[PDB]
Formats: structure tokens, C-alpha cells, sequence
């Protein structure tokens, strides 16, 4: 998760 | 060095003097050899200034990790303990010359009488321990000095107030005949320091009040 | 599937757990009493775990005697490092879950146990008796009254459901405890006890011919 | 295939963090209030981590417990290497999400753990109240007013979006959590405060008498 | 078992 | 097959790619501009690495973090040994392509990122900015003009194609960045420089009412 | 040699003189001793030239290190900690001659009264610290002729270029009263190495405004 | 990638 | 099956030489001419080895780059343990010939790289430029005139058949290798020589104006 | 033993006589002393023969190995730090009596001044090093000798003639005031050794050149 | 291949  | 520390009815005190040397010079004349470890206990550190600090720096890290991973303080004696374990491993080198001695005061909430729950221990450099039952310690070059003078002074002790003053006058004569140890400089205004704790924790006297008393004995041998 | 196995592997546990003796503590006016149901005169199903702190356990008994040794183990250790007093039934009753938990997920076999560590307050000290029952998956129940392991639980807890009291004396709740177990004969019974009003020491067995004498 | 175990794993996780007890985090006009749903007397999911710095989790105990320890174990070390002051909520958030990434990719299982660490300002300064929100693959997101964590979030987090006021008083805003939470009775409350305007330790617990006197 |  | 493995790979390699924030570095007279799209306040994907030499991403954060954190370390540590002036921007292009591919090779999932090192001359000297894009298999590209990174690319260098200048100042060039971007708000944007003019450390964060009076 | 550091109001200023030698021999004329650490701390070493310029070097790439990795200087405490841990770890070859002592000069950014920002922190050979507050320190051979000249000087002192002078003189009674220190060369153009810093940060007193304090000193004396 |  | 496997890997490792710039080496009358089509100018396909013995190679770079690195090491350690003339080409080809095979043996992709190692002889000395080529598979070849390594070697190779003439001067010979080369620009070729006329380090680049001059 | 060097306008020179002893007795006479480790850097080695020609070769390698491997030399300041960081890991063998100081003579291609571009280096046994300014240098037992004898007579240096001549008188002051220094044996035919560096590298002097001046020296002295 |  938390693509950035 | 001389840090003295005495019970009285309710509570404990413990004081200290400024000074710190090199041979005969004097190289620091507002040192502060007593701290608060935590809410129930001050520690005094006699000897190499170095090893003194950090014992204290460390031990207060250690009891306030315990409280925090456990919820709940130790006993007074398991500080005790710890304590005795940091000096006994600090022996090696203290032989080698950094020697560091503590004076450990605290005030025992689960002791059973309230009026007798304060505590004075003293420890030697080999680690082992013991528990004060003639109500005064002191630690230091100046302490025999200080320590003779208590045994005088202290039926006069009755409250938190007329035993500080009790303190700040040991300290004064222990300054007096040795001269690693650091009187009332009245000229630069640095006063002995002084920590008191009863049922209600550990407060720092703040400097005005030492330095009442000390002017009053000052004027007092006059 | 990998839930399907974990789901085989609770009813084997459980499955384990119910084919064995049948194991009652419960609290009376003197501390705690633990009645067991042994045949065997060597093997024990309970014990001190240091001063005030006492176990009993039902299962595999290789497995529940192995924490048995585990749990004396940490708390001379802990207790040497600070204090007797600072060892306390609640910090045992926590290493047990955690260790089961850990050893379950990493090793083959899951523990087919069931553990209830007890404790008691000290000499001169007014304090309620405290149960925890520790489960094979790490699990931890605190329980006010009694606790019941191994075996059919169901009519052995209902049957002190009924008859429990408060305060009642050391003769009324061995009473109470063996009547519960029976839902027997003097032999094969193992009945300690966790003492309050001893010194240092609580933990003590009840056997023999004054055990005959009380019953 | 791959893709489809990861999606698994997720779906096993949501699942995990679904069935737990709810905690709230929101910020006030003393510091930052933790109010959660827990029955225990023993066990907690709200923790001092630092000086300024608490913590709070919602999902399986020994992991979350677990990660507890591992924060108080990070922040005292880093202390004393350079100092109190230097330990910030920031970098103990950072540090949660990078190892809870690198532990679910090499591990088993994910752990059904969601964390909020909390910070306030140091004595006699003024500064905004940070939360940041941990969730079990790493992300991390930091809030404004409040965070909920565990169980059913989406009727709380909507009761908190309608009460919530900035600079409530400590009783306002524990009438607000308590009210969003219910979305209860005195008892099985776990509720402390980061109290901003303490000297030092700003962490306290609000228990007993006085919280039933404020509620 | 034991959620939190 | 492990052809079908690795294509597939690549697959996953390109959406992670493509789902993410959109940087863009170009040369302008005092150096080379660092324009990314960019929310939070705390977590940043522009970094200094050496005395001249910049670094921005684009991907999974913890990941390229890490590069990061690698990159840094090694600068560091081989100025020491020989001298702050040895280390270029070259060099570090270098380690970070063999580590990627190595580790690509070796570990389970490739890292979803895309690097762009930068690099300006000392104080009192000429020479051209140079930019190099590392890409996640360990490719390495000399580009002359700008770097686009992360999220579709295509729009962006096209517009940067039409509206790039060399020699334009930073105001034109920040102007050109952030049009060329858009194919935006003052809030979430994170801008740094490699200034060329300043005499050691050439990193320079333009953030806040500073930035507001230059768009 | 001799490194003298004193607070002006909003300042801090820090100077070194040039000299080193083996024994009786005279063998560098030129050698700079006060380094800027960093935007705020600058740094004198006495001792061992090895030892010294090392520590200064370490010292430096640490401070940045964690300001690079942090995105945030440490404290001013923080540093002293560091500072002091080097200076620790250096004591078993200190024992062996290789003794350096750093004398640390810092602009605290942080402090309340900008005024009184200014910070001098003195080190022994056993990783103690100390923060001076009498306003002045110095290190080195001349140490104590430097001391005793400031402690007259110093009322002198208030501004920027007025604690420049105190300092050169100071320097220059060092050199004056020890043959280790060496004194403003007029023939070779050498003179002490001044670092100044205030709220804008650290920079090095460029040499012309030394070489007319000094001149002015010489002058003074004839 | 990066062939040579 | 095995045998199967083992075939593919074959073809694997053909196609990844076969997608690749080309380079040849030829001998003329000061030494040995290495003359490739690389764009790139920071990336390099031609290498000193040691005072007499250079290397070109044809593949994946950071392959070919990595035994580059491991045959400068080699060279350097033996040198000191006996002396500099000690070192033979015929050594170090055989080295990387023996390290191949093993590693493709023990490893799991097979070094998609094909090698020249050539030495000339010392200075005021006769001998005849010596070439070999070592394979993916640790195969070595003595070749007498010319080495083609990389892409489609047919024309190169047939074309320098009937252009190569020994002792050729330098810019013949450069004429004759870009010619075949052919079967370019100014730009985007690197050229090397192993000068025989040299005293010790023979191995001198060819680069820019003067390139062009001679070209 | 003794090695001088000296700039030029223009580059660098350096020399060394070739003589070595054991105690009294004159064990070796050509002994080569001044090595080009490299295109634009020659070292002298004093001290100890083993550890001299050790440290010369080794030296000579890494430079080669840094220059192989980054496809480009290391900066003046680099090569200094690598001799500074050997010399410095011979220490301990040093205070054993393997002790062996270098003199480091190099032209940086990268300065800007190309007539000031020659470089002078010197180390002490504990590998702190110093960049020479005063035009000179000298290392062992005759360097005193040496160094008072190039301070009068570098005036006459001007170009790079002159300054080969100036290093061969001073060995031959050195020599003629010690006896561990050998001069120009005028019978067996054997010299000081030279290397010159500029612009276009390093370059030994042939030995007629060395002749022709020492005996222009020597017919000037009778 | 190389077989001998």
C-alpha cells in the first residue's frame, strides 16, 4: 500500500 | 565533595556543596551533585565527576524503564538493588581510579509508618549496601567532618525546615576543615544545593531559602 | 487450504483437551484449593511456581509438565535479578500465552493443554485470590471464582455453579470440589493447597491419611 | 497465483482488523484523549511510547503488544544516544510502517494490527496536535482531528465528523468519544490523555472515581 | 482467537 | 515457463510504475529543477545526496526511500576515504542500476521505482547539468534536457518537448515545469533546486511564502 | 599553543594562534587550529596535530551526517553529547601522549535571549563537559595567561570587533609569557586565525582586520 | 537492462 | 528433462549474444585495433587489463563490465605476489574461461557476454599479437587475425576476410575494421589500440578530433 | 641518507645521495633512493631500507589500481591522503625501530597557476602530513644540513637548470657535514640520483648531467 | 563445446  | 542526607519525622533531605578540583585547584564552583532519580527517590554521587553523572543519568533511565515496560515502580528494594548491581560493576575501574561513590534518599510510600517512612542508603565501592538507622549519612572528603557535626546538631531536627537548616550547617563545617569542599560563596551568591521528598514526592529547595539559612549561620559564628 | 488445516487443528486440540483427567481450582476462605482427579502416585498435575503462585494444567502430560519446569525457570531468574515480591501470578499467567502462541504457529504439533496459574496475597495482607486460565492457542481468562480444566467441563462447572461459596472453609470447599468432579474414592485424588496465611511458602499438599481424615 | 494469495492475505487481514474493539483518537484543547472499548482490568491498547509521544491499537493483543514494546525499546536507546527532545512521534511512525512492510513480505502471516501514535508540544511551546495512523501493510496517514481504529470505523468516524469541536474542554471531548463510540457504561472504559501542559511525561491515565465523577 |  | 515468469514481472513492474506521482527534473541557468506532485508535508521525494549531486523518485516510498538512504550512505563513506570532490554523480548512477538489477534478480518482487540523479558543477566552473534515469531492471539513460518520472509520462514530455528552453531562469523554468505537470494548486507541491551558484551545498528546498510569490 | 573563545553580547568569537613545534623546534609557522564544524559551531583543538585535525574532520562529517539524514541539526545538547563521546573514546591513547582537547564554540539558535545565545563548552581528556558562564575560555599551553589576561580585559567587551581585539590580546600575552605560543609575526605577515559567529551563522575573520588589531596591540606595548 |  | 533444459539455456544464451553491438580486433602493425559501435559515453566495451593485455566483450554490460572487474583484480594481486612480465594473456584467458563454466554450471542464468583478450609484445621485443575469444560456455579459441564479437558476426567477419592485411598501418587497419563494421558516423564509436611501440602500458584510447583527423 | 627537493618556477625537483650503512660501516653504494611512483608524483623514502622500498612499491600500486579501476587519477589531495594512511599503519613497527619517512614531490595538472603548480609534501612517523611552502624540503639524517644550506642558496633557483644544481649542492653540504650521507665519488663514478617533474610528467635526469655539476661543484669548493 |  501507500503507492506514491 | 561532601553530600549529606538526613530523615525526619515525615520525610528526607539531602544536600550537597559546589565545588569540584584538580589537585589544588578549584575548577567548577557551581556543580550539582544531587538529583531527583525520580518522584520518590534523589541520589548523591561522591568521586570522578565523570562517572558520577553518568551513574546518575543511567540509573534514573533504568528505574523509570522498568515502571514504564511493568506499570508499576519497584520497591525500594529492588532500587536498592540496581543500584548495588551499576556500583559493583563500576569496581573494575574504580580501582583504576574512577572511583564514584552514591548516597541513595527516598521515601518508602509502603512503609508501614508514615512518620518514619524516609530512607537513607550507602554503599561502599565493592557494590555492597546498608540501610542507615541512626538517621544522617554523608559521603565525600568532607563527610567525617559532616557527620560529626550531625551527631551534635541532630536532636534539634524536628521538621522538614530545621533539618534542612541541620544539613546546610553540616555541609558549612565540613567546608570548614577540608578544602575540597566548597562553603557559601556569598560573594558570587552559589548556595549548597537541596532536595527534599516526603508523602507528596521530590522537590527541589529553591536558592533562596538555602540562602537565608546559610547567612543566618554565617552571622551566627561571627 | 491453509484455514481448513487451522480449523483440523483447533479440533484436534480440542480433541485432545477433552480426553483427559479433570482438573478444580477454586477460591475459599484460606486461598485457593486445587483438587485433581490422579490415579498415579509419581505423576502430578500440580504445583509451586514460587512463593505465593501456584499450577495445575490437563493434558499431555510431557507437554503441560514441560511449562510447568519453563514457568519455575523464569521466575527464580526474575526473582533473583529483582525481587521475590515483584514476581507476580499475572506476569506468569502473560509468558505462558505468549510462549504458546509463538510455539503453536512455528512448530508441528500444537499443545493439547490447558493451564490455570493461580496466586494469593502475601502474609498480613488482605488481597482476593486470583485464577487465569490459559488456553492451547495463548488465550487468558481471568476468573473471580473457579476454574475448571480437561475433560467434559460442562457438568463439573454447573454443579459448582451451584454449590460455590465465598468464604467457605477449607472442609466445605473439598466438599464442594469433589462432589462438582464426581458429575470419588479416598485413592487417586491429588489436593494441594495455596495457603494465605503461611509465612513465605503457600503451596502445600493435603495427602494421605489427614486428607482421609477431612473427607 | 500470486496476485491472487496477495488479495487473499488483504481479505484475511480487513477480516482480522473487522472483528475488535474500537478506539478513538481525538485532539483537544489540552492535548490529544485516547478513549477505547476494552472490558480487561489487565490488559491495555493504550501506552506511553516517549516523553510526548502515546500510542494506541486496535486488533490481535500480542502482536499489537508486541509492537508496543518494540517502540518503548527504539525510543529509549535513540534518547540516549542524542536526547529527549530529539525523539519525535514522527520518526517512531516512520519506524512501525517500514517494519510492518518488510515483515509481512517476509513472513507468515499479516499482523491484524491498525496503530495511532499520537503527539503533543512540549511544555511552554505551542504546536498543533499530531496523529498519524498505521495501517498493517505500512501505509501511513496522518490526521488532522481524530483517528478510529478497529471494529465497524464508519458510524464513528461519521458521529465524530457531526461533534467534533476544536478546543473542546477534556469533558467535551470525552462526551464526544464516548457518544461517537457508542454508534457506554462505566465500566470496561480505557481512556487517557497526552495532557500537554504536564512538565515532562505528558502521558496519564484517567481511571476510577474521577472518570465516573467527569462522565 | 483473542481479537483486540 | 520463467520466460512467462519474467514478462509478467515486467508487468507488474510497469503498473506500479504507473500508478504513482509524477516528478519532473530539468536544466535551467543556475542548475537543475526538481518539480514533483507531492501532498503530504512530511514524506519527500527530492533529496540532497552529495555536496552537487540531487536525487528525486518516483514509485512505492518505502523503496526508493531506502535507495535513498543506500545512496546517501555510500557518498559519504568514499569521500572519506578519498575526497568530497571524488564523488560524482556518475558514480552513484552507477551503483544504484547494478544493485537494482542484482537484487532483482535475487529477491521476490522487483522494486516499483524510477530514479533520476542529477548532478551540477562545482562553484566557479562551467559545465552542463547532467541527468541520468535509472530505471527498476537496472537501465541506465544519459539525458540531456529533463527526466519524467512516474505516472503517465507521455503528456508531460511532450509539453515539456514544446515549452522547454535552455538558459531559462528559474522562474520560466518552474512556470514550464509546473504547466508541463498539469497536462497546479500552491499546496502539495514539492520544489527543490541544485543551485550551481552556491559554494558547497548545492540542494536548496524553495517551499512556502517564498514559492507562493514566485507562481 | 592556545584557542581563546569568548561571548560578546549577540556572539561568540574564537581565536588560535599559528605555531607548532617538536620540542625546542620551531616547525610550522602557519598551521590553522579553529575550524567551522559547522553554520554554528566552530571548533579548537589543542594537542597532538594528528589527533586534532582529525577529530575536527570526524566531528564535522557527523554533525552533517545526521542533519542530513534527520533533516533537522541536532540541538546544541546533542552536539556536546557527540563531542564528548569522541573526546571519551580517544582517552586510552590520550594515556599514550595522544591527548587532544577540544574547546567548543556555539551560536545557539534555539536559546530564548538572543543576546545570550552564545556558547562556550570546555572538555577534559575524560569526556567531561562543561559549560562555561563566566564568558570566557581557552585551551592550551597558554591557556592560563590567556585566562588571566581576559579576566581583566573582559570589561571591554561589547560588540563584535571589541571582543575581537580582547581576543588577539589575550593571544598575545599567551605568546607574550610561552614560548609554545607563538605571537603575531609582522615580518612573515602571520597572524592568528578569528572565526565569529552570530545569528547569521559562522564566517572567518578575513586577515587584514587581524593584522590591524594586531598592529595596534604592538604599537600599544612599545 | 543496461546491456554493454 | 535435463538434456532439454540444457538445450534451451543454449538458445537463451544465443539470443542474448546475438541482440548486441558489434566489436572486432584485429592485429596490425603497432599491435592490436579494438574498434566498436558504442553510443553511449560513460559506458565501455574495451578495457586495459594489464601493461600488455586489454579485453573487449560483447553483451549484457553489467556482466561483461563485473568480469572486467574481476580480471583487473586477478592481474594486479599476481603481480605483486611474483612480477608484471609474468602476467600472459593467455593466463587471464583462461581464467575467465574456467570461472564461466562454473558459474553457469553452479548459477542460474548463463552470462549472456562474449570475450576477446588480446596481448601484444613488450617493448624492444618480436612476437605476434596474440588473440583469443572465450565463449558464454568457457569454450577459447586462438584466433591469428581478427576477433568479431557480438550481433550478426557473418558479414563482419566475411568482409574483414577479404579486407584484413597484415601489418597494416593504424589508419588502414582503423579503415578496414569500420568498413566491416559497416556491413559509420564520427560519433558513437569507441577505439583503442594496444600500441606495441609503447614502454610499459600499452593500451591507449583513440577519442575525438583526433579520431576524426585520422577518419 | 638525505633527499631534498625544491620547486621551480615551472616544477619540481628532487634528489637523494646513495649511500647506506649498518652502524660504521658502508654497506651500499647505489643505493636508488627517489622513485616515480607515477607520470607526475616521485617519493623519497629516508628511514629503514626494507620498509622504504616496500612502502615506494605498494604506494606505486595503489595509485595504478585507483587509476585502472575509476578511469582517472586521484587528485594531489587524494594520492597525500593514501601515503598519509600507509605511513600512519607503519607506526607501530616505527616505535619498534622500522621507521621510514617520505618525501613526496608531485605537479597537480589541475591547479591554476602553472608556474606555482609544483607541490612539496612532508610526513612525520605518525602520518600527519604537511604541504610545504617555503620552496624546500629535506629528509634524513642530513636534512638539516641540507635545508641550511638551500635557504641561501635558493635565491639562485630560476628555472629548471638552476634548480638541479641547487639540489645537488645541498646533498653535497649534507654530506659534507654527515657521515651517513655519501658524496660524489669522483673514482668508482657514481651520483646523486634526480627526477624532474613539469608539465609534461616526470622524467629521471641522465646521470652525465649530475656529473657535469658536481664537478663544476666540486672544482669550485678547492 | 572446447572438447578434447
Amino acid at each position: 500500500g501507500q503507492y506514491l | 565533595t561532601t553530600i549529606v542526607a538526613l530523615k525526619y519525622p515525615g520525610g528526607v533531605v539531602m544536600a550537597g556543596d559546589r565545588r569540584s578540583t584538580q589537585g589544588n585547584m578549584i575548577s567548577g564552583r557551581d556543580v550539582r551533585k544531587v538529583y531527583i532519580t525520580d518522584d520518590y527517590t534523589a541520589t548523591g554521587i561522591a568521586g570522578t565527576a565523570a562517572v558520577a553523572v553518568e551513574f546518575a543519568r543511567l540509573y534514573a533511565v533504568e528505574l523509570e524503564h522498568y515502571e514504564k515496560l511493568e506499570g508499576v515502580p519497584l520497591t525500594f528494594a529492588g532500587k536498592i538493588n540496581r543500584l548495588a548491581i551499576m556500583v559493583r560493576g563500576n569496581l573494575a575501574a574504580a580501582m583504576q581510579g574512577l572511583l564514584a561513590l552514591p548516597l541513595l534518599a527516598g521515601y518508602d510510600i509502603h512503609a508501614s509508618d508514615p512518620q518514619s517512612a524516609g530512607r537513607i542508603v550507602s554503599f561502599d565501592a565493592a557494590g555492597g549496601w546498608n540501610i542507615e538507622e541512626e538517621g544522617y549519612q554523608a559521603v565525600g572528603s568532607g563527610s567525617l567532618f559532616a557527620k560529626s557535626s550531625m551527631k551534635k546538631l541532630y536532636s534539634q531536627v524536628t521538621d522538614g525546615d530545621s533539618g534542612l537548616r541541620v544539613a546546610v550547617e553540616a555541609l558549612y563545617d565540613a567546608a570548614d576543615d577540608d578544602s575540597a569542599t566548597g562553603g557559601p560563596d556569598l560573594v558570587r551568591g552559589i548556595f549548597p544545593t537541596a532536595v527534599i521528598i516526603d508523602a507528596d514526592g521530590a522537590v527541589d529547595v529553591p536558592e533562596s531559602r538555602i540562602a537565608e539559612l546559610a547567612r543566618a549561620i554565617i552571622e551566627s559564628r561571627s | 487450504s491453509p484455514e481448513q488445516a487451522m480449523r483440523e487443528r483447533s479440533e484436534l486440540a480440542r480433541k485432545g483437551i477433552a480426553r483427559a483427567k479433570s482438573v478444580v481450582a477454586l477460591a475459599y476462605a484460606g486461598g485457593v484449593l486445587f483438587v485433581a482427579e490422579n490415579p498415579s502416585r509419581s505423576l502430578q498435575k500440580i504445583s509451586e511456581l514460587y512463593d505465593r503462585v501456584g499450577f495445575a494444567a490437563a493434558g499431555k502430560f510431557n507437554e503441560f509438565d514441560n511449562l510447568r519446569r519453563g514457568g519455575i525457570q523464569f521466575a527464580d531468574t526474575r526473582g533473583y535479578a529483582y525481587d521475590r515480591r515483584d514476581v507476580t501470578g499475572r506476569q506468569l499467567a502473560n509468558v505462558y500465552a505468549q510462549t504458546l502462541g509463538t510455539i503453536f504457529t512455528e512448530q508441528a504439533k500444537p499443545y493439547e493443554v490447558e493451564l490455570c496459574v493461580a496466586e494469593v496475597a502475601h502474609y498480613g495482607e488482605t488481597k482476593r485470590p486470583e485464577l487465569y486460565r490459559i488456553t492451547y492457542d495463548g488465550s487468558i481468562a481471568d476468573e473471580p471464582h473457579f476454574v475448571v480444566m480437561g475433560g467434559t467441563t460442562e457438568p463439573i462447572a454447573n454443579a459448582l455453579k451451584e454449590s460455590y461459596a465465598e468464604n467457605a472453609s477449607l472442609t466445605d470447599a473439598l466438599r464442594i470440589a469433589v462432589a462438582a468432579l464426581r458429575a470419588l474414592g479416598v485413592a487417586s485424588l491429588e489436593v494441594a493447597v495455596l495457603d494465605a496465611n503461611r509465612p513465605r511458602r503457600a503451596f502445600r499438599r493435603i495427602t494421605g491419611s489427614a486428607l482421609q481424615a477431612l473427607l
